[PDB]
DNA sequence: TTTTTTTTTTTTTT
């Protein structure tokens, strides 16, 4: 026949499992049984697969239940084991790579019905995880057309195409996880965090929370790891099925509510979180009222977004440790002003060699930087046509 | 049907004009003005004549800007969420074409197949972008053919061809700094050419910040859209009734000829007296244009009002409300030498003394005043000018 | 020049010039012309004609179109204080043109 | 349907040149094949994922015209940085002009066309058939690891995660000796008991293979 | 009294 409907008593059986009380860490340690520590991460990923509730208000709304996160760290961190894995247990998965991802990709190829000989609308990758998950790896390698398909469904939360004979916006709405790694692929130690999370802040601003894994040469970890892969090798509570048929009762049977007693603490914390973003708090709820969807209730526990805030923080703890830090290009662009007027004052021509720029540049002090970088806050002054180029072999000041 | 009798009851307070303002949008909390062009842009204009000749403008148009968390695209989805026959996507990839057509080829079969694209059913409706740096450059001024001649042609070496294009299109980019940008004269704020940014009246800019107070509001009200409940907090009009307002308050056709749009060509007049100098200023100029825009938006203050012939107070709303986001972008021998004797101090009296010594105020200006002159002669008379009107006021 | 359906040989499309013969071509915005398509524009005002390069078939045609530029200065309002010849992004032969 | 490579001989070894050249079209399959026990497919109405149970290996051609000894590793190789790291080991094959060994080279270049038969002095070339049969009876055994050995598979194991690593920056690399690299040795030595039988996995049964793993890098010096 | 046909060349295109 192949290669759900959900009996009562087990139903019991369920809010039996509820009154236990690691059920956040049980069902967590279940979740993954393959992989080694990383708890938040378990941790997380569960309250994904019971995240957020719907709003659809009078009108508009419709903020859903919808999760993105993101992870990274040492390369190959057994990541993509979790994504394969994951990826294997939900209603609709999705699963691809970096460079292997962009616009046209995932929506809507339209193709030809071939052997019937006539052109039928087709279903992307997107299309299809409406509901469910999502997966990708390194968000930082996606190509420009990428990402162009996710400014589209991230806040859209739907999917545009008018082409060819028919016209459809059509809805996209699935909580998504995309492995990656730093830069490095070490994100080396110190450092600012943005640019070593790749891309711009503003880019990441977005992206509901930061997964950073790292390695400590514990030995004492790797041993302790070890003596996880130890096993198997051959041949603790960890329910199997019985975690999946409650994902299925606890979405759409529970409908949380943050009452009143959510204010309190979930507005507080906020102001110390800013002293974070509107986006952070944003899923402040989502992230909480995951935890919401979790344990039967209808009215949510106010202390919750205590390990809420602490998801939020553990990408915040990842920040501890560019574009995030003000002036930079900026006070650079004073100096950079600065030292095109007073080479203006100086030299007879409105222009100087880029060269005697970079010279007059990277050497006199340190927030001083290197030359393509001068080049892109000049490029920041030509998008601002505070330069002119006057031939590519010097620079030419701007002119009344 | 009798839901104009709704109407009536509607059209009598004087209130409804704040009304119709506080009941637009309440996933958005504050930014105030910028809401009242959002309906003004639901709202239409004359969009026709006069002859013989072109049509005129018509329309009004709203790039709405600030540092990225702003909340701004919640006014997006507003629109395509109220608005009807609303065209939406943000992307660089449409791609160029677009809203311009492909041309497909192969179609095969002969081929040059004509794709819409994209803006098709657009045409007469509020058209939506984010993100001006995420659609570049290339295309910028392609979408901007409707932004003038309110149509586009299309051309790939397809068939020759010409679309009705006729759209308000409003949009948010972010900041190319992400911020403020203060000092940023909004014209190189946009990275983006004047021909296609002056077309789009007005931008709006609003940042947004931390405030203590506001942060515990945005910690109040914010909060209470976080929220699922309370979200029993309701605008004065109900949502649908406001739409069936609008498709009552599109049948005006609104006509100031009245004489006292003698005061529109003062205000005009000294709409460009202050942009006068600096012309790095919010300038622009601000643009001949901004005397059409300057009445398209008095267009849609008629239909706000349900009365037509506009007047002073009507028109006084809509220019005071360019003059903030044209100040958003804020922050003769002797016709050059008294040009900069009072407009040295001009830039400089008012941020600190005008004070030291008379040659200073020279030397600077051998900086800038080299590079627009024309000639060694006019380099010197740039010269010996700055030494003979400092003799002359010594 | 497209080949038509089926068996067919190559069919010449006019460029939109030969639908303009005796009158005026009109264009503006000559920043957003690419390199490509302005090379046939220097064609037409010295031969009155078109010569393209698809393919298998020559040919000549006859384009006497006039022709009105419209294109905004490079970058804002006004541009070359310095010579005119600042000011245009567009080469010079095509200028004099 | 015909699935060509690692559909049409499953549980079996998959053999590349020019892998590079491999494009994207393999490159993010095969990306998938080194997670293993599948092929995914949602081309056209069939969404099946059907088993690539294959065995990888690749002959890898670096980038014209030759490796480059001053270059880091990964430099003469154009392949993705996350696709490395699937494989357990890899031998770098540097062709090094010595006056000595290319003389029998050369030697051997002209024991042909001069003969047919190359080798003497002395091998006795071991046939497929009877091999097969030993390589096919080992697979049978299935060797099972004593601790001594796995508490050992852990130690020098971990100075091999701090050598790897207290290199620090990529030069000579890569680190970190990642888990597939001990995932790898230890599947070795189960590699390794087949060839001894055993089943008891002998401490220089896993050593044998501890003797491979530095020797697949670090050649990259010469 | 009707039968039977998709590659290869070139093209304009993001």
């Amino acid at each position: 026949k192949v290669s759900r409907q959900i009996t009562d008593q087990d139903l019991a059986k369920i809010r039996e499992v509820a009154a236990r009380e690691d059920l956040y860490s049980l069902l967590a340690r279940s979740i993954a049984p393959s992989i080694y520590e990383l708890e938040d991460v378990k941790k997380g990923i569960l309250l994904q697969l019971f995240g957020g509730t719907n709003k659809t208000f009078t009108k508009g709304g419709r903020y859903r239940g919808d999760i993105n996160i993101l992870l990274c760290g040492d390369p190959s961190t057994s990541k993509s084991q979790i994504l394969q894995y994951v990826h294997k247990i939900t209603p609709r998965g999705v699963y691809t790579s970096g460079k292997g991802s962009s616009a046209v990709g995932l929506t809507a190829y339209i193709t030809r019905d071939v052997d019937t000989k006539q052109l039928v609308l087709e279903s992307g990758a997107l299309v299809l995880s409406d509901g469910g998950v999502c997966c990708i790896d390194e968000f930082d390698k996606m190509s420009d057309s990428t990402r162009s398909v996710l400014h589209e469904v991230m806040e859209q939360q739907t999917i545009s195409i008018a082409k060819a004979g028919i016209i459809t916006t059509l809805n996209a709405r699935s909580s998504i996880l995309a492995s990656a790694n730093p830069i490095g692929s070490r994100y080396n130690p110190n450092l600012p965090v943005t640019e070593n999370i790749d891309l711009p802040p503003p880019l990441l601003s977005r992206f509901d929370l930061v997964y950073l894994v790292l390695d400590k040469v514990d030995e004492k970890n790797d041993r302790e790891l070890a003596k996880h892969l130890t096993n198997l090798y051959l041949e603790d509570v960890l329910p199997v099925e019985f975690l999946t048929m409650y994902i299925s009762y606890a979405k759409e049977h529970i409908h949380p509510i943050i009452t009143e007693a959510a204010k309190t603490e979930l507005v507080r914390a906020y102001v110390g979180m800013r002293k974070a973003t509107t986006r952070q708090l944003e899923s402040m709820i989502r992230l909480a009222e995951a935890h919401a969807k979790m344990k039967l209730k209808n009215v949510v526990e106010l202390e919750d977004v205590q390990e809420a805030v602490r998801l939020i923080r553990s990408a915040i703890k990842d920040y501890a440790t560019q574009t995030g830090k003000s002036v930079i290009q900026r006070k650079l662009q004073e100096d950079l002003s600065r030292e095109i007027m007073n080479v203006l004052k100086d030299q007879a021509s409105d222009s100087m060699s880029f060269n005697e720029l970079i010279k007059q540049i990277n050497e006199h002090s340190q927030d001083r930087v290197e030359s393509s970088d001068i080049q892109e806050a000049l490029s920041r002054l030509q998008q601002e046509d505070k330069v002119i180029v006057l031939g590519e072999g010097v620079r030419r000041s701007v002119r009344l | 049907s009798d839901e104009i009798n709704e109407l009536k009851e509607m059209v009598k307070d004087e209130h409804i004009y704040d009304k119709l303002v506080r009941s637009i949008a309440p996933a958005v909390f504050g930014h105030e003005a910028v809401k009242k062009g959002i309906l003004l842009q639901m709202l239409g204009g004359v969009h026709k004549s006069t002859v013989e000749g072109i049509k005129l403008r018509g329309d009004i148009n709203i790039c709405v800007v600030g540092d990225p968390s702003t909340s701004k695209s919640q006014f997006l989805k507003y629109v395509v969420g109220f608005a009807p026959r609303s065209v939406y996507t943000s992307g660089k990839a449409s791609s160029a074409a677009g809203l311009t057509a492909a041309v497909v080829r192969d179609e095969e079969g002969g081929d040059y197949t004509i794709e819409a694209g994209a803006l098709m059913l657009a045409d007469n409706g509020i058209c939506c972008i984010d993100e001006f740096d995420k659609m570049d450059i290339s295309d910028q001024v392609a979408i901007h053919e409707a932004m003038e001649q309110q149509t586009i042609s299309i051309a790939k070496a397809g068939i020759h061809a010409t679309l009705n294009a006729r759209t308000s299109i409003l949009a948010a980019a972010n900041p190319v700094g992400g911020r403020y940008n203060r000092k940023l004269s909004l014209r190189g704020n946009l990275n983006m050419t004047a021909p296609i940014m002056s077309r789009f009246d007005l931008f709006f800019v609003i940042l947004d910040d931390c405030n203590e107070k506001i942060d515990t509001e945005l910690a109040s009200h914010i909060v209470d859209l976080h929220m699922k409940r309370d979200e029993a907090i309701e605008p004065p009009f109900s949502a649908e009734q406001l739409r069936r307002y609008i498709k009552y308050a599109r049948t005006f056709k609104p006509i100031l000829t009245k004489e006292a749009r003698s005061y529109l060509v003062e205000k005009y007049k000294e709409l460009r007296k202050d942009d006068a100098q600096g012309f790095s200023r919010s300038s622009y100029r601000i643009t001949v244009r901004q005397l059409e825009s300057m009445i398209r938006l008095s267009e849609a203050i008629a239909r706000a009002n349900c009365v037509d012939e506009i007047t002073p107070s009507f028109i006084a709303e809509a220019y005071d409300l360019l003059r903030q986001s044209i100040i958003r972008v804020d922050v003769d021998k002797y016709v050059s030498m008294m040009n900069m004797i009072v407009r040295k101090i001009a830039e400089v009296d008012r941020e600190g003394a005008e004070e030291l010594t008379a040659v200073d105020i020279v030397d600077w200006y051998l900086l800038q005043k080299e590079n627009d002159l024309g000639s060694l002669a006019e380099y010197w008379e740039e010269r010996r000018l700055a030494f003979k009107v400092i003799k002359r006021l010594v | 020049v497209r080949k038509d359906p089926i068996t067919k040989e190559w069919t010449l499309e006019g460029g939109a010039l030969v639908l303009a013969d005796k009158g005026v071509c009109l264009i503006d915005e000559f920043d957003k012309m690419n390199d490509q398509d302005r090379t046939s524009i220097h064609e037409a005002m010295e031969q009155q004609s078109i010569s393209i390069s698809k393919a298998g078939i020559v040919t000549t045609l006859q384009a006497r179109c006039s022709i009105i530029a419209a294109a905004n200065p490079n970058g804002g309002r006004y541009n070359s204080t310095l010579p005119l010849a600042q000011n245009v992004s567009l080469t010079e032969p095509i200028l004099s043109r | 349907l015909e699935g060509g490579a690692l559909v049409l001989a499953d549980n079996g070894i998959c053999c590349i040149d020019e892998f590079d050249k491999m494009d994207e079209s393999d490159r993010t399959a095969i990306h998938e094949v080194m997670e293993q026990q599948t092929i995914s497919i949602s081309k056209a109405g069939i969404n099946t994922t059907l088993n690539a149970r294959t065995s990888i290996l690749a002959a890898a051609n670096p980038l014209y015209g030759r490796y480059n000894p001053r270059l880091s590793p990964l430099d003469n190789i154009n392949l993705p940085a996350a696709l490395l790291s699937r494989f357990d080991i890899l031998f770098l094959m540097l062709d090094i002009p010595s006056r000595d060994d290319d003389e029998k080279l050369a030697e051997h270049v002209t024991y042909v066309h001069m003969h047919n038969k190359q080798p003497d002095l002395d091998f006795t070339p071991v046939e497929p058939s009877k091999m097969r049969e030993y390589i096919a009876y080992a697979k049978t055994k299935r060797p099972v690891m004593s601790e001594a050995v796995n508490d050992y598979v852990v130690q020098a194991y971990i100075r091999l995660r701090q050598d790897s690593k207290r290199e620090m920056d990529s030069k000579f690399s890569f680190g970190q000796a990642t888990p597939r690299t001990l995932l790898g040795i230890i599947r070795l030595s189960q590699a390794l008991a087949k060839l001894r039988l055993a089943d008891m996995v002998d401490i220089d049964d896993v050593e044998e293979a501890l003797r491979l793993v530095r020797v697949s890098k670090e050649s990259l010096y010469q």
